[PDB]
């Protein structure tokens, strides 16, 4: 007897309430619900209307600047699950600056399959620090509760008692409360999400959130898997086909949809893999009659023609339209603003594209760790470049460290150049490897790739200093290395030893007390060369140390600056530019003296 | 065969020129 | 430019014998 | 009876000693003395020869890699003054890595008119910390005693006693000693440099260093001013003419020199202003007969044709060849390596050039504070540019703050662009003013002038925050300002107040404890707007404070980032990028929401 | 006349549209 | 792009009256 209602399309509700209660006869919404700006409503016409028949929303629910909305307790009293088929800027439940919302009161909300929550800028909102956000969301890293009244004043929340279980999330039982008259059902964890009928009884796997009987896929409010004829079922049995991730429809439904969109005006709703997919995927075509996407001879690739040849990617909502196509007829300006590692969603959506007929621009995308998103990118053309005729733009991606893995990834950049200036944690070795593998057709000129202000956050001196002698007895640590000399021995200022008191085995690169040691004597003979080393003062018995040494050298513009760094080994137990300027002055005068004194035969 | 430079040029020319 | 020729690049025996005038 | 000898040209002395004692008959040297590399000499053939007739050297004295030179006590026992007409890399006395020099022993050396000393890399040199360097050099800022034996071991110097006056240079009498058997004559300071004959007796102004009699310009070893017929005289009386800054010659001498160089091969030695100048200056020409540079009709400018159209400037020796000419037929790559402000010499030599038919490149010239050197530069052509077609290159001039004063300086850069990337202490306002005044003919493209990494060392927010209310009684400091709002009020993170305990009135820009204050409320009405201010905690009575406030805002690429900074006023008495990223994320989501919700008529 | 932006656009359009 | 039009630049009364559809 589940879902006693029709199936509602996505809705925009602006201005007044008549459409909001056009939502009376609605047990499920196939689109998005947007209760948008309403100004002439006051907290007295929000009491009579109520919609207890709404069970789930397929895409998301957005509420933005509606006055008089005291609570959602009566508006959505039976909202069980909000799926994440289509998001709104990688958020499945957005609550913006709308005011007069004293409490959330979604006591029947139990899970959100995909997405996050961005309740923010609510000036009069309480009962927010006790909401679960642990049993409703399984991906809690983008939750963005910031600017509500709970962070400005003290509300002094109460909660129904005698008596509703608090749970430990930081180390103490506080509350898991929804409102002044309701709490949220938490049930034994032996079942992840199968339904619990007010006692300890996990229902069948084919039930999501809530159930009313013992194991009975046909008796529960929502289906985790596909829904068919009043029963929650696995992959649709024949002759039923999948539809929009939650229904099992019959062939006639897709026929009617195709006939309606083929002439009236549309997401043709073709059948590929027992799913009534809007469009045939890459490598398949629609012929006639039976709705099937047969494989095409002379491989046919799916293209995503851009609006005007340019696209900015900032969330998963914008990246979801670039799904299923392998050729991009435009350019990508991916720009991930924020402090979250949006990698899985971009890989799933923006991963099948192989040809970009434009420029791959990377703007100020913070928290972007790698470019493995385009794991099938083999060709970046250059038909439509940018100003300066660059084909690969790369602004200050602060957390960018490693580009495409050049051991198993191809590339054929054609008719364009590169642009790598201000990426802090990147290193020039990766850029040069990209140059060698891709074979750039533009041969970028000077200062296109910044030589020095492009790797000064991670040590990639691309050389190793093997330790030779270690002897630690009670208080002295003795070090001996293999001496290293750059092509010009006068550029080596010395070695900068690092050591830190740490008995723990997970130590990374740069607390970290620094010492300076003078370079050895250039004996120019196969002698000991003094094996620079150092003898640190200060030690207590039975401790572990972490040490790694970096070489300090002068900068050379017309060369990749040399360097060396030993691996971080562990001992078991027992005025920075003035010196560079002075060394450069010494070198300059010595070179001038040699040039003046030493001249060839007149 | 190596980059002599510095104090090594003034004591490498000496050997070559003698 | 002897520093130019024997430090940034590689200079052979003949060029050093050429620069021998500076010591003679 | 002064100068009982001939006049020696400049000399190179390599290999052996026969020319060194070709210097027997020599009371003055008109050029440079270079005792260059000598290898087959040992410390036993340096005793018999001595040159007590040498009085002064006109240009400089260079000693480089000579073995067996135990001391200069016998080699140059009468060297009184070394002038600075022509230097060797802005040094008038160079002592390089020559070894076996136990002591300097130039006890008769008393003054160096122009230049410095660079005694360095002497592995066995003592008696160096007691040399005057206060009465010999009047320009002690480039002295470069660094790598001698006195800084590696302890020599334990002795000094002739009973008895030779030490003088205070750091706060204590130590020594002013020359060697184990000699000290240096210091005499009363009532006369700067006029000669003192072993007692308190300042000789005539026309005597330099040493004199033997009472005031008698005709009786002293050296002349401060010009020398004429055995007497030290002022500007040469007629019919005698000046010659090489130290002689008074007669007309026949310049006739003979001109006749010798006009046919045999040469610094034509023409007469302009009673001086036998090598070449006529700008605006004058040589006609015939009488050696005179009459003014030329149809103004004739003097040009300095470069060797191959390119020149690197690194000291005063290289800049001295560009003296007296107004048009440069090449390019300048001025590159001042070091920590000294070489400004007066460059202004005097490299100051009359008006047209540079090339590119004005500025390489890694540290300690360069301004570009007022070319005070007569009105035209930088573009006939011969560099790679990238730039006409004004500017690399990381760390101490560059202020370019040509654009209130009284012209410029006509033609056929070229600009290049301002990594100048730390420079500011974008000066570059844009240069653009407005010069009127660049190239219209440089994007990223030619770095927008952001070009002013992050000096506060030039080009705005003022006037203080409104100050009230300090015993412990509280209250501040009220006029509120400042950028074009987008969401970019203002707040104000960063600075205060430091300082009872002294000379306080400059950025110790300096930092506090953060939240931005006020955007009332959008002519209200108080909360007048942000702050109330610092901690104060003691009867002290002075220094305070100045800077505004923290997000960076905008397509705009000169706004800002404000109050002037440094004095009170009389009584995780930095994560926040920026979060603010940018807030702005990005709000903009996306406004764009999606607000659409025009379909 | 000024750059409205932010929370001021959503409460400036309200006055203009009414 | 309303943020483009009313924040980075200056938008007049007519353009806001045009965007009034988004509220109606
Ligand atoms: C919410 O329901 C889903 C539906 O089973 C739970 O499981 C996730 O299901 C999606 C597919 O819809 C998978 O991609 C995820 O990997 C599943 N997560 C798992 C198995 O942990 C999800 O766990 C439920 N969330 C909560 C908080 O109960
Ligand atoms: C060394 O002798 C000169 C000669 O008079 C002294 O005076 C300097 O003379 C030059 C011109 O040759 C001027 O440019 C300087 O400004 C003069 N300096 C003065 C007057 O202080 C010079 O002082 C002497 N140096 C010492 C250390 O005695
Ligand atoms: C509700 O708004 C619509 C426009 O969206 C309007 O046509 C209708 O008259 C309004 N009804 C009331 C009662 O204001
Ligand atoms: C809901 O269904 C009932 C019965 O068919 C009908 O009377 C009513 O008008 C419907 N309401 C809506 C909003 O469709
Ligand atoms: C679960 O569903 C039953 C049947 O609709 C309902 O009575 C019960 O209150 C629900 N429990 C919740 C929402 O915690
Ligand atoms: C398909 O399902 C619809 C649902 O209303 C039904 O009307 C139709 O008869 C079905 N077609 C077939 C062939 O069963
Ligand atoms: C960019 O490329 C196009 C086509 O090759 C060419 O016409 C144009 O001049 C180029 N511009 C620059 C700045 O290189
Ligand atoms: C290069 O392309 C081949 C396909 O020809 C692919 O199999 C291989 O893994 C790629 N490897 C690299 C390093 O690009
Ligand atoms: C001194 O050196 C010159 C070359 O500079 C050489 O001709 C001469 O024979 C040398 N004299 C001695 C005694 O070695
Ligand atoms: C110096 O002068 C004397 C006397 O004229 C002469 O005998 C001697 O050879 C001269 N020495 C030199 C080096 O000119
Ligand atoms: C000054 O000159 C006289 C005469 O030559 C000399 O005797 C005296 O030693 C000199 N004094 C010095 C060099 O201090
Ligand atoms: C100029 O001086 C020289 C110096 O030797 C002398 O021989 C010559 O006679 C002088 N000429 C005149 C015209 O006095
Ligand atoms: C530089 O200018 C010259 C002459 O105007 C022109 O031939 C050349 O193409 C230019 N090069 C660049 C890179 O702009
Ligand atoms: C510009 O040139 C004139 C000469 O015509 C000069 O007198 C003036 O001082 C210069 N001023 C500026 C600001 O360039």
């Amino acid at each position: 007897h589940l879902y006693p209602g029709e199936v509602c399309p996505g809705m925009d509700i602006r201005n007044n309430l008549t459409r909001l209660h056009e939502l009376e006869n609605c047990s499920v919404i196939e689109g998005h619900l947007q209760i948008l700006l309403m100004f002439k409503t006051r907290p007295e016409d929000f009491r009579d209307l109520s919609f207890p028949k709404l069970i789930m929303i397929t895409d998301y629910l957005l509420l933005f600047r509606v006055y008089g909305l005291e609570s959602l307790k009566d508006l959505f009293p039976n909202l069980t699950v909000i799926r994440g088929s289509r998001l709104f800027f990688n958020y499945a439940l957005v609550i913006f600056e709308m005011v007069h919302l004293k409490e959330l009161g979604l006591y029947n909300l139990m899970n959100i399959t995909r997405g996050s929550v961005r309740i923010e800028k609510n000036n009069e909102l309480c009962y927010l620090a006790t909401i679960d956000w642990s049993r409703i969301l399984d991906s809690v890293e983008d939750n963005y509760i910031v600017l509500n009244k709970d962070d400005n004043e003290e509300c002094g929340d109460i909660c129904p008692g005698t008596n509703c279980p608090a749970t430990v999330i930081n180390g103490q039982f506080v509350e898991r409360c929804w409102t002044h008259s309701h709490c949220q059902k938490v049930c034994p964890t032996i079942c992840k999400s199968h339904g619990c009928t007010a006692e300890g009884l996990c229902c069948h796997s084919e039930c999501l959130g809530n159930c009313s009987q013992p194991d009975d896929p046909t008796k529960c409010v929502a289906c985790r898997n596909f829904y068919l004829d009043g029963r929650c079922v696995e992959t649709c049995p024949p002759p039923y086909y999948h539809f929009q991730d939650w229904r099992c429809v019959n062939f006639s439904f897709c026929q009617d949809l195709h006939h309606k969109c083929k002439n009236s005006r549309c997401h043709q709703y073709v059948i590929h893999n027992n799913k009534c997919i809007p469009e045939c995927p890459s490598g398949y075509t629609m012929n006639s009659s039976n709705l099937l996407c047969t494989p095409c001879l002379g491989p046919c690739p799916k293209v995503c023609h851009l609006l005007e040849g340019e696209k900015t990617i900032d969330s998963v909502t914008s990246a979801q339209e670039l799904r299923g196509c392998t050729v991009i007829n435009g350019s990508l300006i991916i720009n991930i603003r924020g402090g979250n590692n949006l990698a899985a969603e971009l890989e799933a959506n923006l991963g099948l594209i192989e040809e970009i007929s434009g420029y791959l621009k990377i703007r100020r995308s913070y928290a972007l760790v790698s470019l493995s998103f385009f794991r099938k990118l083999r060709l970046i053309r250059g038909e439509t470049l940018e100003i300066g005729n660059y084909s690969f733009y790369a602004l200050d991606n602060q957390n960018l460290r490693q580009l495409w893995d050049w051991s198993k990834h191809n590339l054929t950049i054609t008719q364009g150049k590169l642009f790598f200036h201000y990426n802090p944690k990147l290193c020039l070795s990766e850029i040069h490897k990209m140059e060698e593998v891709s074979g750039t057709k533009g041969r970028q000129e000077r200062n296109d790739i910044a030589l020095k202000t492009n790797g000064d956050q991670a040590s990639c001196e691309n050389e190793l200093l093997k330790f030779s002698y270690i002897r630690t007895s009670f208080d002295k640590i003795l070090l001996r290395w293999e001496p290293y000399w750059p092509p010009d021995f006068r550029d080596l200022l010395g070695f900068m030893l690092f050591y830190k008191e740490a008995p723990y085995q997970n130590v990374t690169e740069f607390s970290w007390t620094v010492v300076d040691i003078d370079p050895p004597l250039r004996s120019n003979d196969p002698k000991s060369q003094n094996h620079p080393g150092w003898l640190m003062r200060g030690l207590k018995p039975w401790t572990q140390y972490a040490i790694f040494v970096k070489t300090l050298v002068t900068f050379s513009d017309e060369r990749r600056t040399y360097g060396a760094k030993s691996d971080i080994i562990y001992v078991q137990t027992d005025q920075i530019l003035k010196e560079l300027e002075e060394s450069s002055f010494r070198k300059t005068f010595e070179d001038y003296l040699h040039n003046v004194v030493f001249v060839p035969r007149p | 065969n190596q980059h002599l430079c510095g104090s090594e040029l003034v004591e490498a020319l000496y050997l070559v020129c003698l | 430019g002897i520093v130019e020729q024997c430090c940034t690049s590689i200079c052979s025996l003949y060029q050093l014998e050429n620069y021998c005038h500076s010591l003679q």
